[PDB]
Protein backbone atom coordinates (compact mmCIF):
# COMPACT_ATOMS: atom_id res chain seq x y z
CA UNK A 1 0.00 0.00 0.00
CA UNK A 2 3.18 2.46 0.73
CA UNK A 3 4.65 1.32 -2.62
CA UNK A 4 1.53 0.62 -4.99
CA UNK A 5 -1.00 3.32 -3.70
CA UNK A 6 -3.89 1.68 -3.21
CA UNK A 7 -7.03 2.45 -1.08
CA UNK A 8 -7.00 1.84 2.75
CA UNK A 9 -9.01 -1.10 3.07
CA UNK A 10 -7.70 -2.70 0.18
CA UNK A 11 -5.77 -6.03 -0.04
CA UNK A 12 -6.79 -7.70 2.72
CA UNK A 13 -6.24 -11.03 4.26
CA UNK A 14 -8.71 -12.52 2.08
CA UNK A 15 -6.67 -11.29 -0.90
CA UNK A 16 -3.30 -11.44 -0.30
CA UNK A 17 -1.51 -13.44 -2.68
CA UNK A 18 -3.80 -12.95 -5.80
CA UNK A 19 -2.75 -9.08 -5.01
CA UNK A 20 0.93 -9.50 -4.90
CA UNK A 21 0.82 -11.05 -8.91
CA UNK A 22 -1.45 -8.18 -10.12
CA UNK A 23 1.14 -5.91 -8.85
CA UNK A 24 4.13 -7.51 -10.36
CA UNK A 25 1.78 -7.82 -13.56
CA UNK A 26 1.22 -4.30 -13.77
CA UNK A 27 4.82 -2.74 -13.29
CA UNK A 28 7.71 -4.94 -12.92
CA UNK A 29 11.17 -3.50 -11.41
CA UNK A 30 8.54 -2.19 -8.24
CA UNK A 31 8.30 -5.20 -7.01
CA UNK A 32 11.89 -6.38 -5.98
CA UNK A 33 12.64 -3.74 -3.67
CA UNK A 34 9.53 -5.19 -1.52
CA UNK A 35 10.55 -6.82 1.65
CA UNK A 36 7.65 -9.25 2.26
CA UNK A 37 7.29 -12.05 5.71
CA UNK A 38 7.09 -15.90 5.66
CA UNK A 39 5.27 -15.59 8.58
CA UNK A 40 2.24 -18.41 9.49
CA UNK A 41 1.17 -19.88 12.50
CA UNK A 42 2.47 -23.52 13.66
CA UNK A 43 6.02 -21.65 13.75
CA UNK A 44 4.42 -18.89 15.86
CA UNK A 45 2.76 -21.85 18.25
CA UNK A 46 6.07 -23.38 18.49
CA UNK A 47 8.32 -21.56 20.17
CA UNK A 48 10.56 -23.89 22.89
CA UNK A 49 10.06 -21.41 26.25
CA UNK A 50 10.26 -23.71 29.61
CA UNK A 51 11.01 -23.15 33.26
CA UNK A 52 10.85 -19.14 33.68
CA UNK A 53 9.92 -17.31 30.53
CA UNK A 54 6.66 -19.19 30.25
CA UNK A 55 5.34 -16.64 33.04
CA UNK A 56 7.52 -13.74 32.45
CA UNK A 57 8.39 -13.27 29.25
CA UNK A 58 5.22 -14.82 27.27
CA UNK A 59 2.47 -15.12 30.07
CA UNK A 60 3.14 -11.53 30.96
CA UNK A 61 3.29 -10.26 27.28
CA UNK A 62 -0.26 -11.58 26.29
CA UNK A 63 -1.72 -9.89 29.35
CA UNK A 64 -0.43 -6.18 28.32
CA UNK A 65 -3.09 -6.23 25.03
CA UNK A 66 -5.96 -7.34 27.18
CA UNK A 67 -8.84 -4.74 28.02
CA UNK A 68 -8.44 -4.52 31.84
CA UNK A 69 -3.83 -4.68 32.35
CA UNK A 70 -2.93 -4.39 35.91
CA UNK A 71 -5.68 -6.33 36.54
CA UNK A 72 -5.09 -9.68 35.09
CA UNK B 1 16.76 -23.02 48.35
CA UNK B 2 15.98 -22.24 44.65
CA UNK B 3 12.57 -22.39 45.12
CA UNK B 4 12.63 -19.48 47.25
CA UNK B 5 14.47 -17.45 44.35
CA UNK B 6 11.42 -18.03 41.84
CA UNK B 7 8.91 -16.79 44.89
CA UNK B 8 11.48 -13.62 45.04
CA UNK B 9 11.61 -13.23 41.49
CA UNK B 10 7.54 -13.56 41.07
CA UNK B 11 6.93 -10.88 43.92
CA UNK B 12 9.40 -8.53 42.21
CA UNK B 13 6.67 -8.77 39.50
CA UNK B 14 3.94 -8.00 41.72
CA UNK B 15 5.08 -5.09 43.12
CA UNK B 16 5.57 -3.59 39.58
CA UNK B 17 1.92 -3.86 39.17
CA UNK B 18 -0.71 -1.27 40.18
CA UNK B 19 -0.09 0.96 37.64
CA UNK B 20 -1.77 1.29 34.77
CA UNK B 21 1.26 1.37 31.82
CA UNK B 22 2.92 -1.46 33.09
CA UNK B 23 6.39 -1.41 33.28
CA UNK B 24 7.01 -4.04 30.64
CA UNK B 25 5.04 -2.46 28.00
CA UNK B 26 7.26 0.52 26.34
CA UNK B 27 11.02 0.69 25.42
CA UNK B 28 12.68 3.38 27.77
CA UNK B 29 14.51 6.44 26.26
CA UNK B 30 17.94 6.67 26.77
CA UNK B 31 19.96 10.14 27.04
CA UNK B 32 18.82 12.38 24.34
CA UNK B 33 15.38 11.61 24.04
CA UNK B 34 15.50 10.72 20.64
CA UNK B 35 15.43 7.25 20.00
CA UNK B 36 14.96 3.62 22.37
CA UNK B 37 17.36 2.09 24.05
CA UNK B 38 19.61 -0.07 21.93
CA UNK B 39 18.78 -3.29 22.90
CA UNK B 40 15.11 -2.29 23.74
CA UNK B 41 14.74 -2.00 19.82
CA UNK B 42 16.13 -5.00 18.71
CA UNK B 43 14.82 -7.42 21.23
CA UNK B 44 11.03 -7.29 23.01
CA UNK B 45 10.14 -4.26 25.63
CA UNK B 46 9.23 -7.75 27.69
CA UNK B 47 12.62 -9.22 26.90
CA UNK B 48 14.22 -6.18 28.14
CA UNK B 49 12.40 -6.28 31.28
CA UNK B 50 13.59 -9.33 32.85
CA UNK B 51 16.90 -9.41 31.69
CA UNK B 52 18.41 -5.28 32.52
CA UNK B 53 15.73 -4.08 34.51
CA UNK B 54 15.12 -7.41 36.77
CA UNK B 55 18.24 -9.46 36.64
CA UNK B 56 20.89 -6.99 34.93
CA UNK B 57 22.25 -10.08 34.01
CA UNK B 58 26.00 -10.86 32.73
CA UNK B 59 27.35 -12.30 29.54
CA UNK B 60 28.60 -15.40 31.14
CA UNK B 61 28.88 -17.49 34.87
CA UNK B 62 32.33 -16.56 35.29
CA UNK B 63 31.87 -12.40 35.03
CA UNK B 64 29.52 -11.64 38.52
CA UNK B 65 29.31 -8.21 40.01
CA UNK B 66 27.50 -6.82 42.67
CA UNK B 67 24.39 -8.15 44.82
CA UNK B 68 21.63 -5.77 42.83
CA UNK B 69 19.99 -4.38 45.62
CA UNK B 70 15.96 -4.53 44.57
CA UNK B 71 16.48 -8.02 44.25
CA UNK B 72 18.40 -8.52 47.63
CA UNK C 1 26.50 13.17 -22.66
CA UNK C 2 23.37 11.48 -21.93
CA UNK C 3 20.81 10.80 -25.15
CA UNK C 4 16.95 10.50 -24.00
CA UNK C 5 15.14 11.64 -20.69
CA UNK C 6 13.21 10.48 -18.24
CA UNK C 7 9.77 11.16 -17.20
CA UNK C 8 10.25 11.20 -13.60
CA UNK C 9 12.55 14.43 -12.77
CA UNK C 10 10.38 17.70 -12.23
CA UNK C 11 11.36 21.41 -11.42
CA UNK C 12 9.66 21.16 -8.11
CA UNK C 13 10.46 17.70 -7.04
CA UNK C 14 13.53 18.39 -4.74
CA UNK C 15 11.19 20.96 -3.01
CA UNK C 16 8.11 18.92 -2.33
CA UNK C 17 6.85 17.07 0.57
CA UNK C 18 5.01 14.05 -0.26
CA UNK C 19 1.97 13.74 2.38
CA UNK C 20 0.51 10.11 3.43
CA UNK C 21 -3.13 10.37 4.67
CA UNK C 22 -5.08 7.01 5.95
CA UNK C 23 -8.49 7.68 6.90
CA UNK C 24 -9.92 4.22 7.89
CA UNK C 25 -7.56 3.50 10.34
CA UNK C 26 -8.04 6.39 12.39
CA UNK C 27 -11.74 6.42 12.33
CA UNK C 28 -12.47 2.92 10.70
CA UNK C 29 -16.26 3.83 10.83
CA UNK C 30 -16.94 7.16 11.41
CA UNK C 31 -14.74 8.60 8.19
CA UNK C 32 -15.65 10.91 6.09
CA UNK C 33 -14.73 11.24 2.62
CA UNK C 34 -12.01 13.01 0.78
CA UNK C 35 -13.67 14.80 -1.79
CA UNK C 36 -11.93 18.43 -3.42
CA UNK C 37 -13.40 20.39 -0.22
CA UNK C 38 -10.94 18.52 1.85
CA UNK C 39 -8.02 19.23 -0.27
CA UNK C 40 -9.01 23.04 0.15
CA UNK C 41 -8.93 23.00 3.83
CA UNK C 42 -5.53 20.59 3.67
CA UNK C 43 -4.37 24.02 1.19
CA UNK C 44 -5.45 26.68 4.06
CA UNK C 45 -3.94 24.58 6.51
CA UNK C 46 -0.48 24.62 5.05
CA UNK C 47 -0.93 28.61 4.38
CA UNK C 48 -2.21 28.74 8.28
CA UNK C 49 0.84 27.00 9.38
CA UNK C 50 3.75 29.11 6.93
CA UNK C 51 1.57 32.62 7.96
CA UNK C 52 2.78 31.46 12.04
CA UNK C 53 6.36 30.12 11.17
CA UNK C 54 7.50 33.59 9.35
CA UNK C 55 5.50 35.52 11.94
CA UNK C 56 6.81 33.80 15.25
CA UNK C 57 10.25 33.02 14.07
CA UNK C 58 11.28 35.36 11.18
CA UNK C 59 9.31 38.36 12.21
CA UNK C 60 7.84 39.13 8.75
CA UNK C 61 4.25 39.44 7.61
CA UNK C 62 3.63 37.29 4.29
CA UNK C 63 0.02 36.53 3.17
CA UNK C 64 0.33 32.74 2.18
CA UNK C 65 -3.08 32.12 0.47
CA UNK C 66 -4.27 28.64 -0.45
CA UNK C 67 -3.01 29.24 -4.24
CA UNK C 68 0.56 29.14 -3.09
CA UNK C 69 -0.09 25.56 -1.92
CA UNK C 70 0.53 23.61 -5.19
CA UNK C 71 -0.43 20.18 -5.13
CA UNK C 72 0.63 16.77 -7.61
CA UNK C 73 0.22 13.64 -8.36
CA UNK C 74 -2.75 12.97 -6.64
CA UNK C 75 -3.28 9.08 -5.77
CA UNK C 76 -6.64 7.26 -4.54
CA UNK C 77 -4.60 6.19 -0.90
CA UNK C 78 -4.38 9.62 -0.19
CA UNK C 79 -1.02 10.72 -1.70
CA UNK C 80 0.43 14.26 -3.01
CA UNK C 81 3.68 16.25 -3.03
CA UNK C 82 3.21 19.77 -2.37
CA UNK C 83 5.58 22.85 -2.76
CA UNK C 84 4.58 25.97 -1.10
CA UNK C 85 6.11 29.55 -3.14
CA UNK C 86 5.68 33.24 -2.73
CA UNK C 87 2.25 34.82 -2.50
CA UNK C 88 2.42 36.59 -6.30
CA UNK C 89 5.87 35.53 -7.39
CA UNK C 90 5.58 31.65 -9.22
CA UNK C 91 9.70 32.29 -9.06
CA UNK C 92 9.98 31.43 -5.38
CA UNK C 93 9.83 28.57 -4.25
CA UNK C 94 9.89 28.42 -0.45
CA UNK C 95 12.91 25.85 0.81
CA UNK C 96 11.83 22.42 2.04
CA UNK C 97 14.00 23.02 5.15
CA UNK C 98 11.46 25.86 6.35
CA UNK C 99 8.43 24.27 5.21
CA UNK C 100 9.42 21.36 7.10
CA UNK C 101 10.27 24.07 9.97
CA UNK C 102 6.91 25.42 9.74
CA UNK C 103 5.10 21.95 9.60
CA UNK C 104 6.94 20.83 12.72
CA UNK C 105 5.60 23.67 14.69
CA UNK C 106 1.83 23.37 13.98
CA UNK C 107 1.42 19.54 13.15
CA UNK C 108 -0.67 19.44 16.46
CA UNK C 109 -2.89 21.80 14.79
CA UNK C 110 -3.15 20.60 11.46
CA UNK C 111 -3.60 16.77 12.77
CA UNK C 112 -6.75 18.49 14.98
CA UNK C 113 -8.28 20.14 11.97
CA UNK C 114 -8.86 16.45 10.38
CA UNK C 115 -9.13 14.24 13.35
CA UNK C 116 -6.14 12.16 12.68
CA UNK C 117 -2.88 11.76 15.13
CA UNK C 118 0.56 11.87 13.60
CA UNK C 119 0.49 8.88 12.36
CA UNK C 120 -2.36 8.58 10.00
CA UNK C 121 -0.95 12.09 8.63
CA UNK C 122 2.71 11.68 7.46
CA UNK C 123 4.78 14.04 5.95
CA UNK C 124 7.70 11.33 5.22
CA UNK C 125 10.46 13.64 5.98
CA UNK C 126 9.21 14.80 8.90
CA UNK C 127 9.48 12.33 12.35
CA UNK C 128 8.08 13.24 15.87
CA UNK C 129 11.34 13.27 17.97
CA UNK C 130 9.88 14.91 21.40
CA UNK C 131 8.69 13.39 24.92
CA UNK C 132 10.33 12.39 27.57
CA UNK C 133 8.29 9.56 29.73
CA UNK C 134 9.47 11.03 33.44
CA UNK C 135 6.43 9.18 35.22
CA UNK C 136 7.14 8.64 38.86
CA UNK D 1 -41.06 61.33 8.90
CA UNK D 2 -37.95 60.57 10.86
CA UNK D 3 -35.26 63.71 11.24
CA UNK D 4 -32.11 62.41 12.04
CA UNK D 5 -29.86 58.78 12.17
CA UNK D 6 -28.55 56.29 13.74
CA UNK D 7 -25.25 54.85 13.72
CA UNK D 8 -26.23 51.36 14.37
CA UNK D 9 -27.98 50.13 11.66
CA UNK D 10 -25.70 48.39 8.10
CA UNK D 11 -26.67 47.20 5.35
CA UNK D 12 -25.39 44.01 5.89
CA UNK D 13 -26.61 43.72 9.64
CA UNK D 14 -30.05 41.84 9.20
CA UNK D 15 -27.80 38.85 7.26
CA UNK D 16 -25.09 38.56 9.64
CA UNK D 17 -23.85 35.95 12.87
CA UNK D 18 -22.15 37.08 15.59
CA UNK D 19 -19.58 34.24 16.76
CA UNK D 20 -18.01 34.70 20.15
CA UNK D 21 -15.26 32.76 21.73
CA UNK D 22 -14.01 31.99 24.86
CA UNK D 23 -10.50 30.66 24.81
CA UNK D 24 -9.10 30.70 28.55
CA UNK D 25 -12.20 28.91 29.40
CA UNK D 26 -12.10 26.16 26.95
CA UNK D 27 -8.84 25.73 27.29
CA UNK D 28 -7.28 28.24 30.28
CA UNK D 29 -3.23 26.77 30.62
CA UNK D 30 -1.73 25.85 27.13
CA UNK D 31 -3.95 28.94 25.15
CA UNK D 32 -2.93 29.92 22.17
CA UNK D 33 -3.15 33.74 20.71
CA UNK D 34 -5.83 35.57 18.76
CA UNK D 35 -3.63 36.86 16.13
CA UNK D 36 -4.81 37.97 12.29
CA UNK D 37 -3.24 34.29 11.63
CA UNK D 38 -6.36 32.66 13.49
CA UNK D 39 -8.91 34.87 12.11
CA UNK D 40 -7.51 33.46 8.52
CA UNK D 41 -8.07 29.91 9.82
CA UNK D 42 -11.57 30.85 10.57
CA UNK D 43 -12.75 31.90 7.45
CA UNK D 44 -11.07 29.21 5.70
CA UNK D 45 -13.05 27.14 8.08
CA UNK D 46 -16.35 28.92 6.94
CA UNK D 47 -15.46 28.99 3.13
CA UNK D 48 -14.98 24.98 3.95
CA UNK D 49 -18.30 24.57 5.85
CA UNK D 50 -20.69 26.46 2.75
CA UNK D 51 -18.63 24.67 0.17
CA UNK D 52 -19.85 21.51 1.60
CA UNK D 53 -23.64 22.56 2.27
CA UNK D 54 -23.65 23.32 -1.51
CA UNK D 55 -22.33 20.11 -2.61
CA UNK D 56 -24.00 17.46 -0.49
CA UNK D 57 -27.78 19.14 0.06
CA UNK D 58 -28.16 21.33 -3.28
CA UNK D 59 -25.30 19.30 -5.76
CA UNK D 60 -23.93 23.05 -6.36
CA UNK D 61 -19.89 23.44 -6.79
CA UNK D 62 -19.57 26.55 -6.04
CA UNK D 63 -16.17 27.84 -4.92
CA UNK D 64 -15.83 29.77 -1.68
CA UNK D 65 -12.88 31.55 -0.48
CA UNK D 66 -11.45 33.38 2.39
CA UNK D 67 -12.39 36.65 0.87
CA UNK D 68 -15.96 35.69 0.47
CA UNK D 69 -15.97 36.09 4.48
CA UNK D 70 -16.74 39.31 5.60
CA UNK D 71 -15.74 39.78 9.25
CA UNK D 72 -16.94 43.17 10.90
CA UNK D 73 -17.08 44.02 14.48
CA UNK D 74 -13.69 42.43 16.12
CA UNK D 75 -13.61 42.90 19.79
CA UNK D 76 -10.75 41.89 22.30
CA UNK D 77 -13.54 39.17 23.72
CA UNK D 78 -12.98 37.51 20.76
CA UNK D 79 -16.50 39.12 18.80
CA UNK D 80 -17.75 39.97 14.91
CA UNK D 81 -20.02 39.63 13.05
CA UNK D 82 -19.88 37.71 9.47
CA UNK D 83 -21.37 37.14 6.61
CA UNK D 84 -20.81 35.25 3.44
CA UNK D 85 -21.26 36.28 -0.28
CA UNK D 86 -20.80 35.52 -3.84
CA UNK D 87 -16.92 34.26 -4.84
CA UNK D 88 -17.17 36.91 -7.36
CA UNK D 89 -20.29 38.80 -6.75
CA UNK D 90 -20.25 41.52 -3.64
CA UNK D 91 -23.68 42.40 -4.50
CA UNK D 92 -24.94 38.32 -3.27
CA UNK D 93 -25.19 37.97 -0.14
CA UNK D 94 -26.36 34.44 1.27
CA UNK D 95 -29.13 34.75 3.15
CA UNK D 96 -28.74 33.67 7.10
CA UNK D 97 -30.81 30.94 7.19
CA UNK D 98 -28.89 28.89 4.67
CA UNK D 99 -25.58 29.72 6.23
CA UNK D 100 -26.92 28.62 9.76
CA UNK D 101 -28.06 25.41 8.41
CA UNK D 102 -24.43 25.42 6.64
CA UNK D 103 -22.73 25.64 9.97
CA UNK D 104 -24.65 23.09 11.82
CA UNK D 105 -23.46 20.70 9.53
CA UNK D 106 -19.82 21.04 10.05
CA UNK D 107 -19.94 22.90 13.66
CA UNK D 108 -17.98 19.55 14.86
CA UNK D 109 -15.62 20.16 12.38
CA UNK D 110 -15.17 23.96 13.28
CA UNK D 111 -14.62 23.12 16.35
CA UNK D 112 -11.94 20.68 16.49
CA UNK D 113 -9.63 22.85 14.28
CA UNK D 114 -9.51 25.74 17.20
CA UNK D 115 -9.95 23.06 20.04
CA UNK D 116 -12.87 24.32 21.43
CA UNK D 117 -16.56 22.33 22.43
CA UNK D 118 -19.68 24.23 21.44
CA UNK D 119 -19.86 26.66 24.49
CA UNK D 120 -16.54 28.42 24.05
CA UNK D 121 -17.58 28.82 20.42
CA UNK D 122 -21.12 29.90 20.16
CA UNK D 123 -22.85 31.69 17.12
CA UNK D 124 -25.70 33.45 18.61
CA UNK D 125 -28.93 32.11 17.16
CA UNK D 126 -27.77 28.13 16.56
CA UNK D 127 -27.77 26.35 19.16
CA UNK D 128 -26.95 22.28 19.75
CA UNK D 129 -30.55 20.17 20.12
CA UNK D 130 -29.45 16.50 19.13
CA UNK D 131 -28.64 13.57 21.18
CA UNK D 132 -31.11 11.45 23.11
CA UNK D 133 -29.33 9.92 26.00
CA UNK D 134 -30.58 6.48 26.23
CA UNK D 135 -28.11 4.36 28.20
CA UNK D 136 -29.51 1.44 30.05
C1 LIG E 1 10.62 36.36 -7.16
O1 LIG E 1 11.56 35.52 -6.51
C2 LIG E 1 12.83 35.43 -7.17
C3 LIG E 1 13.66 34.46 -6.37
O2 LIG E 1 13.07 33.16 -6.36
C4 LIG E 1 13.48 36.81 -7.28
O3 LIG E 1 14.64 36.68 -8.09
C5 LIG E 1 15.78 37.32 -7.50
O4 LIG E 1 15.97 38.62 -8.08
C6 LIG E 1 17.09 39.35 -7.56
C7 LIG E 1 17.07 40.71 -8.24
O5 LIG E 1 15.99 40.81 -9.15
C8 LIG E 1 18.38 38.58 -7.82
O6 LIG E 1 19.47 39.27 -7.24
C9 LIG E 1 18.27 37.18 -7.22
O7 LIG E 1 19.42 36.42 -7.56
C10 LIG E 1 17.02 36.46 -7.74
N1 LIG E 1 16.89 35.16 -7.10
C11 LIG E 1 17.19 34.02 -7.73
C12 LIG E 1 17.00 32.77 -6.93
O8 LIG E 1 17.60 34.00 -8.88
C13 LIG E 1 12.51 37.81 -7.92
O9 LIG E 1 13.04 39.12 -7.85
C14 LIG E 1 11.16 37.78 -7.21
N2 LIG E 1 10.22 38.68 -7.86
C15 LIG E 1 9.71 39.76 -7.27
C16 LIG E 1 8.75 40.57 -8.09
O10 LIG E 1 10.01 40.08 -6.13
C1 LIG F 1 -25.03 39.04 -8.39
O1 LIG F 1 -26.11 38.71 -7.53
C2 LIG F 1 -27.30 39.48 -7.74
C3 LIG F 1 -28.30 39.02 -6.71
O2 LIG F 1 -27.84 39.28 -5.39
C4 LIG F 1 -27.80 39.30 -9.17
O3 LIG F 1 -28.87 40.22 -9.37
C5 LIG F 1 -30.01 39.59 -9.98
O4 LIG F 1 -30.02 39.85 -11.40
C6 LIG F 1 -31.12 39.27 -12.11
C7 LIG F 1 -30.90 39.58 -13.57
O5 LIG F 1 -29.72 40.34 -13.76
C8 LIG F 1 -32.43 39.82 -11.57
O6 LIG F 1 -33.52 39.19 -12.23
C9 LIG F 1 -32.52 39.59 -10.07
O7 LIG F 1 -33.69 40.21 -9.55
C10 LIG F 1 -31.29 40.15 -9.36
N1 LIG F 1 -31.35 39.85 -7.94
C11 LIG F 1 -31.68 40.76 -7.02
C12 LIG F 1 -31.69 40.28 -5.60
O8 LIG F 1 -31.95 41.91 -7.31
C13 LIG F 1 -26.69 39.58 -10.17
O9 LIG F 1 -27.10 39.24 -11.49
C14 LIG F 1 -25.43 38.78 -9.83
N2 LIG F 1 -24.35 39.11 -10.74
C15 LIG F 1 -23.82 38.23 -11.59
C16 LIG F 1 -22.70 38.73 -12.45
O10 LIG F 1 -24.22 37.07 -11.66
C1 LIG G 1 -9.79 -2.78 -3.62
O1 LIG G 1 -9.58 -2.05 -4.83
C2 LIG G 1 -10.27 -2.61 -5.96
C3 LIG G 1 -9.87 -1.80 -7.17
O2 LIG G 1 -10.90 -0.91 -7.58
C4 LIG G 1 -11.78 -2.61 -5.71
O3 LIG G 1 -12.44 -3.24 -6.81
C5 LIG G 1 -12.11 -3.35 -4.42
O4 LIG G 1 -13.49 -3.22 -4.12
C6 LIG G 1 -11.29 -2.78 -3.26
N1 LIG G 1 -11.54 -3.51 -2.03
C7 LIG G 1 -12.21 -2.96 -1.00
C8 LIG G 1 -12.40 -3.84 0.20
O5 LIG G 1 -12.63 -1.82 -1.04
C1 LIG H 1 6.64 -10.94 -9.46
O1 LIG H 1 7.43 -11.30 -8.29
C2 LIG H 1 7.21 -12.63 -7.77
C3 LIG H 1 8.11 -12.78 -6.57
O2 LIG H 1 9.41 -13.24 -6.92
C4 LIG H 1 7.49 -13.66 -8.86
O3 LIG H 1 7.22 -14.96 -8.35
C5 LIG H 1 6.63 -13.38 -10.08
O4 LIG H 1 6.93 -14.31 -11.12
C6 LIG H 1 6.88 -11.96 -10.58
N1 LIG H 1 6.04 -11.67 -11.74
C7 LIG H 1 6.48 -11.81 -13.00
C8 LIG H 1 5.49 -11.47 -14.08
O5 LIG H 1 7.62 -12.18 -13.25
C1 LIG I 1 22.38 11.82 21.96
O1 LIG I 1 22.82 12.12 23.31
C2 LIG I 1 24.22 12.43 23.40
C3 LIG I 1 24.54 12.61 24.86
O2 LIG I 1 24.16 11.48 25.62
C4 LIG I 1 24.54 13.66 22.55
O3 LIG I 1 25.94 13.91 22.59
C5 LIG I 1 24.09 13.44 21.11
O4 LIG I 1 24.28 14.64 20.36
C6 LIG I 1 22.62 13.03 21.06
N1 LIG I 1 22.21 12.76 19.69
C7 LIG I 1 21.27 13.47 19.06
C8 LIG I 1 20.96 13.05 17.65
O5 LIG I 1 20.69 14.41 19.60
C1 LIG J 1 23.92 -3.40 36.59
O1 LIG J 1 23.25 -2.14 36.75
C2 LIG J 1 24.13 -1.07 37.12
C3 LIG J 1 23.25 0.13 37.39
O2 LIG J 1 22.09 -0.26 38.11
C4 LIG J 1 25.14 -0.84 36.00
O3 LIG J 1 26.06 0.16 36.41
C5 LIG J 1 25.90 -2.13 35.68
O4 LIG J 1 26.72 -1.94 34.54
C6 LIG J 1 24.93 -3.29 35.43
N1 LIG J 1 25.65 -4.53 35.26
C7 LIG J 1 26.03 -5.00 34.06
C8 LIG J 1 26.77 -6.30 34.06
O5 LIG J 1 25.78 -4.39 33.02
Amino acid sequence: INGFDLPEGNVTQENFVDMQQRCNASDPAAYAQLVFQTCDINAFLSEAVEGTGLAFIVFTEAITKMPLSPLW
Amino acid sequence: LYYNTIISWIMWYLFNSFQEPLPWSDCPLNENQTGYVDECARSSPVDYFWYRETLNISTSISDSGSIQWWML
Amino acid sequence: SFVGWSTDWSPYADQSIKVRISLKSALGDKAYEWNDNEMYLFRSSVAYAMRQYFLKVKNQMILFGEEDVRVANLKPRISFNFFVTAPKNVSDIIPRTEVEKAIRMSRSRINDAFRLNDNSLEFLGIQPTLGPPNQP
